[PDB]
């Protein structure tokens, strides 16, 4: 969500999510990577074949 | 929940095997601080999967070689001096079965190895080739095996009538496709055999039927034999050595 | 669109001929015709140094390519020939991931073809790149066989039955591939690659 | 377990402005190595690390303890002369001995800038590998690209450089600890 | 229904596999006098069956042992003289993977024959015997790529604080069990290597922890090794030679 | 066909960070020519092209 | 794009008159540019020639 | 859509089309040039003549 | 299907036009690499 976060303009939203934590000790726990995981959003366009890879 | 004394009293009633083989008399302990994982993900070209069956009936060559038209043609009959001494056919190429696979096949040679017995059914191709304006006849047969019986009666069968009679293929070299397929059927006294001595049995010939015949004298023309498994059937587990026969011992 | 890379890939384009021969005393069995190492690029079978530039004759996939650092691709030939149906023989041809010299029908993929039966267009005929990543690196300094990385292999076309023919009929024939390259894809441009003209930096 | 152990009643927002749980954080703070006088200045690649004296980036410090790294690493210049300088990247391939050759004659991607109006170089370097993983300090790619920066005329120059992990960089596999000094030196 | 003209005008569409591999440009044709059978009815007791994964999965001996009160005990910490000369703590033994497997096992490296690259998942086992009597401690852990990293890096990690926080697991002799069991995932740059060179990563290490005793001086005990390969992916047909790296041609 | 060929398996974003299957894109990029002295400067036209020596703009070798 | 035609051979000379620039600081004084072009956004090529020969490593020797 | 890809002013976007692949090989294929054809959009206004053409 | 042997057994029944005269007897066998088009627009004021 880059494009959003830098149309939107401020710097501390940053897109948010929320991670599903486990192995919980004392009330603290340790994130999934599969949940932190963000989209890149170029890939859609590479997939989908939009026009403006080829530069028209 | 209980002290373990060093080696007084364990469980006497566990039983787990490791590998494919090997059973063991007590489980391992799964403690450990940490368990990863495989990291890397694949990103390549697929490839066809390998497997032992499928790899024990891979193609092999089994011979290659020049054939003319001043080798001897195979005999309609015999005379006395030459039956009283076990006389032989002449041939162009003979072929032992199944050694000249699985001891001539480096390939072969390892992929059988610590393994005890085994079955196979053979096939067998022969592919001639020459011009449109040669002349000629081949045969492929099938001398059954032979050495296990006496040495007569391997002697009074070979006579071109009874070459003719055997199961085989004939090859002329009329046809366009200009090649022959040979199926061999699994034959012996014993089920099975150990791949790595002397399980020598039914010799394959190539036999001239006909003579080759080209507008001028000394043409030739080529020829490959090849040769695969099929329908093999391995049995057993042992280190890779030579057998032995009953009256010895070992 | 013309510009689109597969549009580039899709067209054939002849390599170079290769004789075969011939009549009397035809070549022995297992003596190689050719030896094609898997690269658009390579300087062996492509072009030849001039200036101390190693300048490099070729299709123009391969100058598409010779501005990336990093490719892959996977092979399409078409096998093709000169010859008369008074000509007969066989021919093996093996996919050979760090190998050389031929390695008999059992070691390796092979894939045997008789003449007889090539009508006219040729055979076409695929091969996979087996490699260690999935990007090979663009150019090399060897100046005969591929280096390592560069390269998923080789492809090699020999003789199993040797050439006979008639007296009506010329001594020797002669093959030539056709090829194109599947799946082609590119990544990081710039390089030191460019045209021929002159040889020289300005001052 | 025989715990006296009462779990804690204290509030967060009472006494510091933050609170960070990741060593990522830290990481993406960009920190001072060494300046570099010279022409032929030298920059160190994604593949990182390995510097020696004691003087040393925070994200140098904290790459002792992993053992794969991936993903871009960014640059912040300040040049001590103002004026303008251009950047590029290279590899050892890439380089020419023509003696007439320059480091614009490979087409890679450029950056210009002049530093009277903006001072602060800002370059993110990206990720070209074959490899998804990187062992840290690898020499098994030796044509990895690595950056190089020059102003025209090729005078002498020197720069504050400082770096930071890109925002798709991460570390993997933790090793143990390097033995480490923390006061300061005792004694002149 | 067409007289066939010696190799004028044969079918050019013909595609057809033999063996695994090998596609072939024309049918063979199946003429022949008689089609035989299989003969022998099997009459054996059954054995368990062979698989190429499963022969590969079975486990291997990897090293054997005595060990002893008189073997130096891992460092707490270092000195000066042996820190910048990338001093390497001591070890009862040590052993490279895969090597130690597929170039270590005669089996093994004969079933790998003409494959062209791999993926492997080790398991390994420790099994120590001795007295009730006897005290001690080992630990079994994992060396991780270390070689492809620079000499400094693998360097300033080995004292015992580093140690015992890598993967890995201890052996008190107070078990009965007396065996553990510890998982190696695979782990590398590349994602395939092939058997047959030196394609040496991740070193497998074993280390006192704490040093043997006994009521007399001089007690012994005796320690096995043994590993096997899991999650095996054979990937490609080549034949059997070592590779070359990136700056060397062929 | 006879193919041996088995088609890909391999994901896009794990290793490098980006993607392009075009000519025009890396035209569109601007490259350096030639360094033009004294007062009667000289850019090319539109019809462009034709330079000689070696160093050459990226438009120039496409 | 100022052309009468739909399409430009390459280095065409068909057409004398095409519009070309020029730049100048006022009192016309010597000077140096670094100069780097680009295809627009509105440009392209067609009609596919096969390659010209090409150099491609560093210059060997001095 | 240059107005409305300026007015947005985000760099990435660059106006969205999907393209009419064709001539697939092995997943990969060439787009049509009749669909990677964006808008002009001064056209409209000398067909339709807008005031702002006579520059009142 | 079958490979063309060099002028044996032709198809003997072919017939076709190429011009508006001249009758022909074989195909001319429609087979190249590439297939291109009229490229101008017209561009032009009309006539008669």
């Amino acid at each position: 969500d880059d494009a959003t976060a830098s149309q939107r303009g401020i710097v501390t939203q940053v897109a948010d999510t929320v991670s599903s934590i486990s192995n919980v000790v004392d009330g603290l726990g340790v994130p999934l990577l599969s949940s932190i995981s963000k989209p890149i959003g170029w890939v859609s366009n590479v997939v989908s074949n939009v026009a403006s890879i080829f530069g028209f | 929940s209980v002290t373990n004394t060093g080696g007084l009293m364990p469980s006497a009633t566990i039983s787990n095997s490791e590998g494919a083989t090997m059973l063991l008399n007590d489980i391992p302990d799964p403690t450990q601080n940490v368990f990863l994982s495989r990291n890397v993900t694949d990103n390549l070209f697929e490839v066809q999967d390998q497997n032992l069956i499928e790899s024990l009936s891979r193609e092999v060559l089994l011979g290659t070689g020049t054939w003319q038209s001043g080798q001897a043609e195979i005999s309609t009959t015999l005379t006395e001096q030459q039956l009283i001494t076990n006389y032989e056919q002449p041939s162009i190429r003979q072929i032992s079965l199944p050694d000249d696979i699985v001891k001539g096949s480096s390939f072969i040679a390892s992929k059988l190895a610590n393994i005890a017995y085994m079955r196979c059914d053979y096939e067998l191709y022969l592919r001639v080739q020459g011009s449109p304006f040669l002349q000629g006849l081949l045969l492929l047969w099938n001398k059954m095996n032979a050495d296990q019986t006496s040495k007569i009666r391997s002697s009074i069968t070979e006579h071109l009538r009874s070459i003719t009679s055997f199961p085989g293929v004939t090859l002329n070299m009329q046809s366009d496709s200009r090649s022959v397929k040979l199926v061999i059927p699994y034959t012996s006294e014993f089920q099975v055999f150990n791949p790595r001595n002397e399980n020598k049995l039914n010799s394959v010939r190539l036999s001239i039927l006909s003579a080759l015949r080209g507008p001028s004298t000394s043409e030739k023309a080529t020829y490959s034999i090849m040769g695969r498994m099929t329908n093999i059937k391995l049995y057993g587990h042992a280190p890779s050595i030579v057998s032995l026969s009953y009256p010895q011992t070992e | 669109d013309e510009m689109s890379i597969q549009y580039l890939a899709s067209r054939p384009y002849m390599l170079d001929r290769y004789t075969i021969k011939g009549g009397n005393t035809p070549s022995p069995s297992g003596t190689v015709v050719a030896d094609i190492p898997i690269s658009p690029v390579n300087y062996s079978l492509y072009g030849s140094i001039i200036r101390d530039y190693r300048t490099i004759f070729g299709a123009p996939v391969s100058l598409a390519v010779a501005m990336a650092s990093w490719w892959r691709a996977k092979i399409h030939l078409n096998l093709q020939f000169a010859k008369t149906q008074y000509h007969q023989c066989r021919l093996l041809v093996q996919y050979l991931p760090y190998g050389s010299d031929v390695q008999s029908l059992e070691n390796v993929l092979s894939q045997i073809i008789d003449i007889s039966h090539v009508d006219e267009s040729g055979i076409d005929l695929c091969f996979p790149s087996i490699f260690t990543n999935k990007w090979m690196r663009s150019y090399d300094p060897a100046t005969e066989g591929y280096t390592a990385g560069c390269a998923p292999g080789r492809i090699l076309i020999s003789v199993l039955n040797p050439l006979i023919s008639a007296s009506t009929v010329n001594d020797d024939i002669v093959m030539m591939p056709w090829l194109t390259w599947e799946n082609l894809e590119l990544a990081e441009p710039g390089s030191l690659a460019k045209a021929a003209i002159g040889f020289d930096y300005p001052a | 377990g025989m715990d006296y152990a009462k779990s804690d009643s204290s509030s967060l927002v009472t006494t510091m402005g933050e609170q960070f749980r990741s060593l990522r954080m830290l990481t993406r703070r960009s920190s001072p190595t060494d300046v570099l006088t010279g022409t032929s200045v030298t920059l160190p690649g994604i593949t990182i690390g390995t510097d020696s004296s004691l003087r040393q980036s925070v994200l140098n410090i904290i790459s002792y303890m992993y053992r794969f790294t991936k993903g871009s690493i960014s640059y912040k210049i300040i040049p001590k002369i103002k004026g303008d300088l251009y950047i590029t990247t290279s590899s050892a391939d890439n380089i020419e001995l023509n003696s007439n050759a320059y480091s614009f004659d490979v087409n890679r991607a450029l950056h210009y800038q002049n530093t009277a109006l903006n001072p602060v170089v800002q370059v993110s370097l990206p990720y070209y590998c074959p490899s998804e993983n990187l062992v840290i300090d690898s020499t098994s790619f030796p044509n990895l690209s690595n950056l190089v920066l020059t102003n025209l005329e090729r005078s002498s120059n020197t720069y504050t450089v400082l770096v930071s992990a890109g925002d798709d960089h991460t570390f993997s596999q933790l090793a143990g600890c390097p033995a480490f000094t923390i006061g300061p030196s005792r004694s002149a």
